[PDB]
């Protein structure tokens, strides 16, 4: 979460094209990168959505196939065996290290032949399933009449489903592993993309960085603050602070600075005002 | 007829009393004789305008050289130290031929040679040029003062230029070769210029390129003969 605005830029230019540029003292080469990331992030806060909460931008956190949340449960049943898992561990003993250790020795095994060998190919089945797949999350957007679906998310689903397949060890890639494909990837939405602002999944918070409801919210604050500018209209200059008064003295929620400072760039950016320091001028 | 190059290299052959003579009166009467496309004498104009001026110094042009006397402008590049030494004599009698009181102010007069065709890179420099006439350009970045060296004493100054930015690739890096100006070529340049430099390539031994490198490598360095701003 607290990486620099550079190692974000070449991270982006890493997961994107899978190589690495370079140009200092003379050197001019291009590198193979083609790496598997995983990545752990902090800030909990219930009322705002992972992206909303943690620091990174959507241009990244749009690339992991799946994304997962971790904080406590408040449940005595969860502390009760997480505290006798504890206890069980306080006891630890080679009788069942040896048998974790030979398990952990064939899993590599396992995990090595697998992949030495083995390659998933598509079926009728699993198309016909990935198709489907698509299709409702392209279905889930137009209750709204938005999009809820692209091909990177698809994607996702593909390689989840291969990877299933392989773990079958399993020349073909079949239904099986799509409907797990579609479990996994709709819980990580619920998990990941729900806003909780309506306890529905927003995909605009994935794509823009924020619930709809901010962006909303936003609008309104804009098109009030333009009302308030054209009732004064007589005058071609309004102080900033006067106008945060009007502002908030009509207001139910309470308007901070920086959302009538986004208003008033919004507005400028509509070329309909100015901002000249303290004063608020008209176009 | 000087000419015949044969059994000989052409640095003997020059030296040879025959052929020097031949040179310098060949030289001579070019000096005499050249005329414009108006059928005016042009080094007339030239030499009176330098006695004026009191500046002790005859520029060249190599391309009407070459269109009058061909033969010379086929030897000068190939031995430039021995050309050039007899021109240099040529040209003092012919100034006290038309001027007989100009001994008061110099006795000597040196010839400089301009629009050579034959430029080259100034990182395409190979062993193959060593000792040969040459043109090359960049921008100045070191410049001594100016310092006596003995001969009798004369001016003494070294630069270093290196390529043109913007003429290298780009996110490479230059090269760069070195330089000596002699007489009245001093204070020709300061830092920051961007020249056109002709000259004679020379190269010389030197023990810490030896000791640096493991192998017997030489140093090279340029003499300058004509400088003029592009």
């Amino acid at each position: 979460d607290k990486m620099n605005e550079s190692t974000r830029s070449v991270l982006h230019e890493v997961m994107e094209q899978q190589t690495l540029s370079i140009a200092k003292a003379g050197i001019i080469c291009q590198l193979n990168a083609r790496t598997s990331v995983l990545a752990a992030a902090n800030p909990w806060n219930p009322k705002k959505t992972t992206i909303e909460n943690i620091q990174l931008p959507h241009t990244l956190l749009s690339r992991f196939d799946l994304i997962f949340l971790l904080l406590d449960p408040q449940d005595e049943a969860y502390d009760r065996r997480l505290a006798h898992h504890l206890v069980a561990l306080y006891y630890q003993s080679e009788e069942q290290a040896e048998e974790e250790l030979l398990d952990m020795a064939v899993l590599k095994d396992y995990i090595a032949y697998a992949h030495s060998t083995i390659m998933p190919r598509l079926s009728e089945e699993a198309s016909q399933a990935l198709i489907e797949a698509y299709v409702d999350m392209r279905k889930i957007g137009s209750s709204r009449g938005m999009v809820s679906a692209y091909p990177r998310q698809l994607e996702s689903l593909i390689r989840l489903a291969e990877a299933h397949a392989k773990v079958r060890l399993s020349n073909k890639v079949e239904a099986i592993d799509v409907e797990e494909a579609k479990r996994l990837h709709r819980e990580a939405l619920k998990q990941s993309a729900t806003d909780p602002r309506t306890g529905i999944v927003d995909i605009s918070i994935l794509t823009t960085g924020m619930s709809a409801t901010s962006r909303k919210r936003k609008e309104e604050l804009a098109e009030a603050l333009k009302k308030l500018i054209l009732s004064k209209g007589k005058t071609p200059a309004l102080k900033y602070q006067q106008l945060f008064e009007d502002i908030r003295g009509q207001s139910d929620i309470a308007i901070t600075k920086d959302m009538f400072e986004e208003a008033l760039r919004a507005l400028a950016d509509d070329d309909f005002l100015t901002v000249t320091g303290k004063t608020v001028r008209l176009l | 007829n000087l000419e015949d190059l044969k059994g000989h290299s052409v640095r003997e052959w020059v030296s040879m009393a025959g052929p020097r003579l031949e040179i310098h009166h060949r030289f001579k009467n070019f000096l005499r004789t050249h005329v414009d496309s108006h059928g005016h004498n042009v080094f007339k104009e030239r030499i009176s305008d330098m006695c004026k001026e009191n500046r002790e110094s005859l520029v060249v042009n190599y391309e009407d050289l070459a269109a009058r006397e061909h033969v010379l402008a086929y030897f000068l590049p190939e031995a430039p130290a021995e050309l050039l030494q007899i021109f240099d004599e040529a040209a003092l009698e012919v100034v006290l031929a038309m001027y007989p009181k100009y001994d008061r102010i110099t006795n000597h007069i040196h010839v400089r040679i301009s629009h050579l065709p034959l430029v080259e890179e100034l990182r395409s420099l190979r062993q193959l040029h060593l000792n040969q006439l040459i043109r090359t350009s960049g921008v100045v970045t070191s410049c001594t003062g100016v310092l006596p060296q003995l001969s009798i004493y004369q001016n003494y100054q070294r630069i270093r230029i290196q390529e043109s930015p913007g003429k290298v690739a780009a996110g490479r890096l230059p090269r760069s070769k070195d330089a000596i100006l002699l007489a009245d070529l001093v204070d020709s340049c300061k830092p920051g210029d961007e020249i056109e430099l002709t000259g004679i390539y020379h190269n010389n031994y030197d023990g810490s390129l030896n000791t640096a490198n493991g192998f017997p490598v030489f140093a090279t360095v340029i003499l300058a003969n004509h400088v003029a701003k592009k």
